[PDB]
DNA sequence: TCTACCGATAAGCACAACTACCTCTCCTAT
RNA sequence: AGGAGAGGUA
DNA sequence: ATAGGAGGTATTGTGCTTATCGGTAGA
Protein backbone atom coordinates (compact mmCIF):
# COMPACT_ATOMS: atom_id res chain seq x y z
CA UNK A 1 0.00 0.00 0.00
CA UNK A 2 2.90 2.24 1.32
CA UNK A 3 4.08 4.26 -2.11
CA UNK A 4 1.25 3.16 -4.54
CA UNK A 5 0.50 4.26 -7.81
CA UNK A 6 -2.60 6.07 -8.52
CA UNK A 7 -3.86 2.81 -10.28
CA UNK A 8 -3.42 0.91 -7.59
CA UNK A 9 -5.03 3.39 -5.32
CA UNK A 10 -8.14 3.74 -7.13
CA UNK A 11 -9.33 -0.23 -6.70
CA UNK A 12 -8.72 -1.17 -3.07
CA UNK A 13 -8.47 0.95 0.09
CA UNK A 14 -11.35 3.80 0.77
CA UNK A 15 -8.33 6.55 1.25
CA UNK A 16 -10.31 7.08 4.84
CA UNK A 17 -7.57 5.60 7.03
CA UNK A 18 -3.91 6.47 7.13
CA UNK A 19 -3.20 2.42 8.20
CA UNK A 20 -2.50 2.73 11.90
CA UNK A 21 -3.82 -0.89 13.04
CA UNK A 22 -2.77 -4.48 12.65
CA UNK A 23 -4.46 -7.72 10.18
CA UNK A 24 -4.44 -10.82 12.80
CA UNK A 25 -7.67 -12.53 12.20
CA UNK A 26 -10.05 -10.00 10.23
CA UNK A 27 -10.39 -8.08 13.00
CA UNK A 28 -8.44 -4.72 13.32
CA UNK A 29 -5.84 -4.27 16.36
CA UNK A 30 -4.75 -0.84 17.35
CA UNK A 31 -1.48 -0.38 20.24
CA UNK A 32 -2.56 2.29 22.83
CA UNK A 33 0.63 3.78 24.20
CA UNK A 34 1.76 2.48 27.59
CA UNK A 35 3.00 4.98 29.84
CA UNK A 36 6.10 3.93 31.57
CA UNK A 37 8.46 5.61 34.24
CA UNK A 38 12.29 7.13 32.76
CA UNK A 39 14.78 5.01 33.55
CA UNK A 40 17.77 7.43 32.47
CA UNK A 41 17.16 9.79 35.65
CA UNK A 42 17.91 9.50 39.33
CA UNK A 43 14.48 8.27 41.22
CA UNK A 44 14.38 9.41 44.71
CA UNK A 45 11.54 7.67 47.01
CA UNK A 46 10.17 8.53 50.15
CA UNK A 47 8.78 5.89 52.93
CA UNK A 48 12.18 4.96 53.21
CA UNK A 49 14.18 7.55 51.79
CA UNK A 50 16.08 6.17 49.04
CA UNK A 51 17.47 7.05 45.65
CA UNK A 52 17.55 4.09 42.46
CA UNK A 53 19.50 4.05 39.55
CA UNK A 54 17.35 2.09 37.07
CA UNK A 55 18.82 -0.44 34.69
CA UNK A 56 18.42 0.23 31.29
CA UNK A 57 19.04 -3.81 29.67
CA UNK A 58 20.65 -5.98 32.22
CA UNK A 59 19.62 -6.09 36.05
CA UNK A 60 22.50 -3.77 36.99
CA UNK A 61 20.04 -1.56 39.69
CA UNK B 1 -23.84 11.55 -1.92
CA UNK B 2 -25.73 14.15 -4.70
CA UNK B 3 -26.75 17.31 -3.43
CA UNK B 4 -30.12 16.86 -1.26
CA UNK B 5 -33.18 17.93 -3.25
CA UNK B 6 -36.18 19.65 -2.02
CA UNK B 7 -34.11 21.48 1.18
CA UNK B 8 -36.03 19.84 4.12
CA UNK B 9 -36.56 22.73 5.04
CA UNK B 10 -39.35 25.25 3.57
CA UNK B 11 -39.46 22.59 0.33
CA UNK B 12 -37.51 24.70 -2.60
CA UNK B 13 -36.10 22.92 -5.49
CA UNK B 14 -33.21 23.09 -5.45
CA UNK B 15 -32.08 19.66 -7.06
CA UNK B 16 -31.14 21.78 -10.40
CA UNK B 17 -28.84 24.42 -8.72
CA UNK B 18 -25.55 22.52 -8.09
CA UNK B 19 -24.13 22.92 -11.31
CA UNK B 20 -24.62 26.51 -12.04
CA UNK B 21 -23.82 27.02 -8.44
CA UNK B 22 -20.13 24.98 -9.17
CA UNK B 23 -19.71 27.19 -12.93
CA UNK B 24 -20.56 30.48 -10.52
CA UNK B 25 -17.94 29.31 -8.06
CA UNK B 26 -15.41 28.26 -10.50
CA UNK B 27 -15.29 32.23 -11.71
CA UNK B 28 -13.97 35.12 -9.59
CA UNK B 29 -17.36 34.93 -7.17
CA UNK B 30 -17.73 34.84 -3.67
CA UNK B 31 -20.37 32.13 -2.01
CA UNK B 32 -22.41 35.18 -1.04
CA UNK B 33 -22.92 36.33 -4.52
CA UNK B 34 -23.75 33.42 -6.40
CA UNK B 35 -25.75 32.31 -3.75
CA UNK B 36 -28.02 35.79 -4.43
CA UNK B 37 -27.75 35.19 -8.21
CA UNK B 38 -29.92 31.89 -7.70
CA UNK B 39 -32.50 33.48 -6.73
CA UNK B 40 -32.52 32.76 -2.89
CA UNK B 41 -33.67 34.81 -0.07
CA UNK B 42 -34.31 32.69 2.81
CA UNK B 43 -30.85 31.07 4.81
CA UNK B 44 -32.23 27.51 4.68
CA UNK B 45 -31.38 27.51 1.26
CA UNK B 46 -28.35 29.17 1.41
CA UNK B 47 -27.33 26.62 4.01
CA UNK B 48 -28.22 23.81 2.52
CA UNK B 49 -26.15 24.41 -0.92
CA UNK B 50 -23.15 25.63 1.45
CA UNK B 51 -22.97 22.81 3.47
CA UNK B 52 -23.65 20.07 1.09
CA UNK B 53 -19.99 18.11 0.07
CA UNK B 54 -19.63 16.45 -2.93
CA UNK B 55 -19.07 12.63 -2.01
CA UNK B 56 -20.08 10.04 -5.24
CA UNK B 57 -17.22 11.24 -7.12
CA UNK B 58 -14.91 9.53 -4.63
CA UNK B 59 -17.60 6.85 -4.68
CA UNK B 60 -17.37 6.57 -8.58
CA UNK B 61 -13.51 6.45 -7.93
CA UNK B 62 -13.04 4.41 -5.33
C1' DT C 1 12.62 -19.50 96.25
C1' DC C 2 8.75 -22.14 91.26
C1' DT C 3 4.05 -22.77 88.90
C1' DA C 4 -0.10 -20.57 86.45
C1' DC C 5 -2.77 -18.40 83.51
C1' DC C 6 -3.11 -13.44 81.13
C1' DG C 7 -3.37 -9.53 78.50
C1' DA C 8 -0.35 -7.12 74.52
C1' DT C 9 2.41 -7.17 69.10
C1' DA C 10 3.12 -9.15 64.85
C1' DA C 11 1.55 -12.61 61.08
C1' DG C 12 -1.08 -14.28 58.25
C1' DC C 13 -6.33 -15.61 56.48
C1' DA C 14 -10.94 -14.21 54.61
C1' DC C 15 -14.43 -11.26 52.32
C1' DA C 16 -15.35 -6.61 50.29
C1' DA C 17 -14.60 -3.19 47.53
C1' DC C 18 -22.41 -1.03 43.80
C1' DT C 19 -27.50 -1.49 40.72
C1' DA C 20 -30.72 -2.41 35.99
C1' DC C 21 -28.25 -3.16 31.74
C1' DC C 22 -26.23 -3.73 26.01
C1' DT C 23 -22.81 -4.89 22.26
C1' DC C 24 -18.60 -7.20 20.33
C1' DT C 25 -14.15 -10.40 20.22
C1' DC C 26 -12.12 -14.69 21.69
C1' DC C 27 -12.31 -19.64 23.80
C1' DT C 28 -11.83 -24.39 24.42
C1' DA C 29 -4.06 -27.23 25.76
C1' DT C 30 0.17 -30.31 23.06
C1' A D 1 -24.76 -23.64 24.70
C1' G D 2 -21.51 -22.13 28.87
C1' G D 3 -17.56 -19.00 29.98
C1' A D 4 -13.12 -15.11 29.71
C1' G D 5 -11.73 -10.10 27.99
C1' A D 6 -12.78 -5.01 26.18
C1' G D 7 -15.99 -0.68 24.66
C1' G D 8 -20.26 1.31 26.46
C1' U D 9 -26.34 3.05 28.42
C1' A D 10 -29.70 4.95 32.52
C1' DA E 1 2.56 -38.98 29.48
C1' DT E 2 5.89 -34.42 28.89
C1' DA E 3 6.57 -29.12 28.70
C1' DG E 4 5.16 -24.24 30.25
C1' DG E 5 15.19 -19.84 37.25
C1' DA E 6 14.22 -16.54 39.16
C1' DG E 7 14.24 -10.95 38.93
C1' DG E 8 14.22 -5.87 42.54
C1' DT E 9 10.52 -5.07 42.52
C1' DA E 10 6.51 -1.32 41.37
C1' DT E 11 -4.10 -2.84 46.26
C1' DT E 12 -5.97 -1.74 50.31
C1' DG E 13 -8.72 -2.50 54.02
C1' DT E 14 -11.03 -3.99 57.83
C1' DG E 15 -12.32 -8.19 60.94
C1' DC E 16 -10.41 -12.71 62.97
C1' DT E 17 -7.36 -16.08 64.66
C1' DT E 18 -3.37 -17.52 66.09
C1' DA E 19 1.45 -17.47 68.33
C1' DT E 20 4.75 -15.65 71.42
C1' DC E 21 6.27 -12.88 74.92
C1' DG E 22 7.11 -11.54 78.48
C1' DG E 23 4.57 -10.66 82.82
C1' DT E 24 3.27 -10.59 87.68
C1' DA E 25 0.09 -13.29 91.42
C1' DG E 26 -0.08 -17.10 94.42
C1' DA E 27 2.19 -21.17 97.57
ZN1 LIG F 1 -35.50 26.68 1.65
Amino acid sequence: TSEKGKENCKKGDCAFDQGGYFVIKGAEKVFIAQEQMCTKRLWISNSPWTVSFRSENKRNR
Amino acid sequence: MIIPVRCFTCGKVIGNKWDQYLDLLQLDYTEGDALDALQLVRYCCRRMLMTHVDLIEKLLNY
